[PDB]
């Protein structure tokens, strides 16, 4: 869309209310576990076709070598992730934060494998050992996976962050907004006169996150590519043992069946040949594609050390907007923040000045802008709007009004002058 | 014996690559399945050598059936015997289970951690009085060696013919 | 353990792709001297090509893992060049980044083949319970604080800075007043004292 942002000195634009946000972010940050046997494509349980590999140096070896590095390393990437919390902190057992609701995030005392109400979504919206082929086990169970995440959130939903720096201390979740207004510049005296009404955008937020997640055809298509890559990067291999790279026969023992030993070396060593051609370069890929995901399990292990244990000044990473807190929901593969921000709203117009001339001084305001409606000239804090008589409580003086350009005479309110007379 | 039902005009059945999972017997005009004997890697958990020696090989992923006995998600396990306690993982076997030696050999699902869950209520707090100044340390590799390999010297190596 | 294990994989890559150097790859020997005397220049070439395409087939391997892993490295040594600047030439507010707990500052010191940090932190000990209040209300006049929190020992109320217990007595330079106390749940009555 055009925009034309109506520029002019003397002219700002300050906000008069806010909405708040919550846009979820998708990592993934492991994949599939798989070991293959390089002995077993390329002979297949021939005796008389191993010898024949063992002539190529140690080809299979470094092809087990290699899968099995891309196999423990994956169970490092989630432990880099969930595992950053000693102990495991649990929710009280009567939930009064002050109008805040985090039902739709919190365990579920419910049917087993107690995941929140938006993980179950998450587990049902993405959705083998024949030749050679495994699958290893993950060595963390999506039972503690999500006993991490529940941790993590029984924590920064009622101690604030105090985590990233060692004990835990308890505060009400009341007064943690509190602190975060003062993080980006608000007063804090804007949640409590507002608690209401910011409880209940809260809530709607998180209301629309699960509609906008099962309604939608796929937001999950981050963590889809992932496994239509590895499931399909699988079938070309195994596809690969039914060609006949320029031997008689596809199939190992069709051969030995019809051919002599000193006849049948040759044709073998056209599969071998091609076979292990055939399972080097996709181990190579692998390595590629692990990297891949090996740097994105790290970048979501810092948006879980900064995002969710803390608040973080870093534009436009924990969320578009001014950041407030995260919450992060587990995922089949993968890793799910909900970043909750503040977008200002309703904004309205006024006239500036750098300075004000009162007895012959110039005077800047502490924390906040000098603003004026027309007529009479107030100090607002640069995010909201709240006008506030000039004083030289909210005020410093420093030079004279002779050297800046700008200025316009107006009188600086003294509070002791009054209450001495 | 396979319960797939079958066509009358022709015998052999496979799925992928080759791969015949059905075969028609000729004499009894039956119709069988091909499914080979369960093959799979062997894994052997040691304590070190210096502790003891001793061994609890794991084989990974079989039924347990057609090979302390135990069965687990990643396989079978042969020289552990099964704990209710549950400890900070030592080695990992696989699938939420770990292994440790201390009467040899334990194989018990692993805790998350100490489990605690201090006060909250609506208006109370809890502030630090003092602090302890703590110094960590952080290993971070910058380089490799610079290695150089000539690839006709290598593959040659003192052949003018070659 | 990091700096160490990159010493053996540069060491096992290598001396891997040596022992190469002693497989036949189908043809009649490993050696190739013996192969070009002992059999006529007619069929060596058929039998030399198979240890050409064996042994640099055996090389191109180890040159992709080599510039692979090199990538593995560049990635880490972006790390050290990035914690140097922000943590040892500064400050950084960053949580769990340079250290656990809240950074104070770092000193960096050499290792062969790698860098070790050394991150000062300050980690809070020795919590003690409390009772707070948002605000208060004196002359029907909210008081929220400027900075710090509204503790109470249980009979008296004190602000203290949020990191560390240090208690003061309630004035009006400590607290900036704003509205009324009738919107804000959970105010409490008290005095501010006035040092005017
Ligand atoms: C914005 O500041 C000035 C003060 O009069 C006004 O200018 C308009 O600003 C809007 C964008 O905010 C433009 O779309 C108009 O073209 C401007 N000129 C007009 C309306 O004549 C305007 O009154 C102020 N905007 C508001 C909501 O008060
Ligand atoms: C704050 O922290 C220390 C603990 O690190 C408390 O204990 C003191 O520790 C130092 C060094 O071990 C000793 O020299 C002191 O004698 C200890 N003081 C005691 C036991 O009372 C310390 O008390 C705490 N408070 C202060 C003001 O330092
Ligand atoms: C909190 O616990 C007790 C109970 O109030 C405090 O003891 C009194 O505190 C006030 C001011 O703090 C003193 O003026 C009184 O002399 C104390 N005694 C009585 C009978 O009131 C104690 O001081 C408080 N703890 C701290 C650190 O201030
Ligand atoms: C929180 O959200 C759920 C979901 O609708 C709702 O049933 C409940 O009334 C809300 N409040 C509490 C205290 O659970
Ligand atoms: C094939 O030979 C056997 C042996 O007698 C017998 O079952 C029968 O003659 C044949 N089987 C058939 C027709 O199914
Ligand atoms: C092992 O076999 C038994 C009976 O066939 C079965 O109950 C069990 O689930 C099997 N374990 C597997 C397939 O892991
Ligand atoms: C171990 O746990 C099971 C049930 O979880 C129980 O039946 C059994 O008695 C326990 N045995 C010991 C030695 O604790
Ligand atoms: C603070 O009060 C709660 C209430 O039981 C308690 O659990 C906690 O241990 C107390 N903190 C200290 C340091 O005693
Ligand atoms: C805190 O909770 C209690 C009851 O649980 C309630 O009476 C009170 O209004 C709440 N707020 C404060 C400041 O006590």
């Amino acid at each position: 869309a055009e925009n034309s942002v109506a520029y002019s000195n003397n002219s700002i634009a300050i906000p008069t209310n806010f909405t708040i946000s919550v846009t979820t972010e998708i990592l993934p940050v492991s994949m599939t576990k798989t070991s293959v046997d390089c002995t077993m494509y390329i002979c297949g349980d021939s005796t008389e076709c191993s010898n024949l590999l063992l002539q190529y140096g140690s080809f299979c070896t470094q092809l087990n070598r290699a899968l099995t590095g891309i196999a423990v390393e994956q169970d490092k990437n989630t432990q880099e992730v969930f595992a950053q919390v000693k102990q495991i902190y649990k929710t009280p057992p009567i939930k009064d934060f002050g109008g805040f609701n985090f039902s739709q995030i919190l365990p579920d005392p419910s049917k087993p494998s107690k995941r929140s109400f938006i993980e179950d979504l998450l587990f049902n919206k993405v959705t083998q050992k024949f030749n050679g082929l495994t699958v290893l086990p993950p060595l963390l169970t999506d039972e503690m996976i999500a006993q991490y995440t529940s941790a993590l959130l029984a924590g920064t939903i009622t101690s604030g962050w105090t985590f990233g720096a060692g004990a835990a201390l308890q505060i009400p979740f009341a007064m943690q907004m509190a602190y975060r207004f003062n993080g980006i510049g608000v007063t804090q005296n804007v949640l409590y006169e507002n608690q209401k009404l910011i409880a209940n955008q809260f809530n709607s937020a998180i209301g629309k996150i699960q509609d906008s997640l099962s309604s939608t055809a796929s937001a999950l298509g981050k963590l889809q590519d992932v496994v239509n890559q590895n499931a399909q990067a699988l079938n070309t291999l195994v596809k690969q043992l039914s060609s006949n790279f320029g031997a008689i026969s596809s199939v190992l023992n069709d051969i030995l069946s019809r051919l002599d030993p000193p006849e049948a070396e040759v044709q073998i060593d056209r599969l071998i040949t091609g076979r292990l051609q055939s399972l080097q370069t996709y181990v190579t890929q692998q390595l590629i594609r692990a990297a891949e995901i090996r740097a994105s399990a790290n970048l979501a292990a810092t948006k879980m050390s900064e995002c969710v244990l803390g608040q973080s000044k870093r534009v436009d990473f924990c969320g578009k907007g001014y950041h407030l807190m995260s919450f992060p929901q587990s995922a089949p593969h993968g890793v799910v923040f909900l970043h909750v921000t503040y977008v200002p709203a309703q904004e309205k117009n006024f006239t500036t000045a750098p300075a004000i001339c009162h007895d012959g001084k110039a005077h800047f305001p502490r924390e906040g802008v000098f603003v004026s409606n027309g007529t009479h000239w107030f100090v607002t804090q640069r995010n909201f709007y709240e006008p506030q008589i000039i004083t030289t409580d909210n005020t410093f003086v420093s030079g004279n009004c002779d050297v800046v350009i700008g200025i316009v005479n107006n009188t600086v309110y003294d509070p002791l002058q009054p209450e001495l007379d | 014996e396979s319960n797939k039902k079958f066509l009358p005009f022709q015998q052999f059945g496979r799925d992928i690559a080759d791969t015949t999972d059905a075969v028609r017997d000729p004499q009894t005009l039956e119709i069988l399945d091909i499914t080979p004997c369960s093959f799979g890697g062997v894994s052997v958990i040691t304590p070190g050598t210096n502790t003891s020696n001793q061994v609890a090989v794991l084989y990974q992923d079989v039924n347990c059936t057609e090979v302390n006995v135990f069965q687990t998600r990643a396989g079978c396990l042969i020289g552990a015997e099964h704990v209710n306690n549950s400890y900070e993982c030592d080695i990992p076997i696989g699938a939420g289970i770990c292994a440790s030696y201390q009467q040899s050999i334990i194989a018990y699902t692993m805790s998350l951690g100490a489990e605690n869950s201090v006060a909250y209520s609506n208006n109370s707090i809890a502030i630090p009085t003092n602090f302890t100044i703590s110094v960590t340390t952080e290993i971070l590799p910058v380089s490799m060696t610079k290695t150089s390999v000539d690839c006709t010297m290598y593959i040659c190596g003192d052949s003018t013919e070659c």
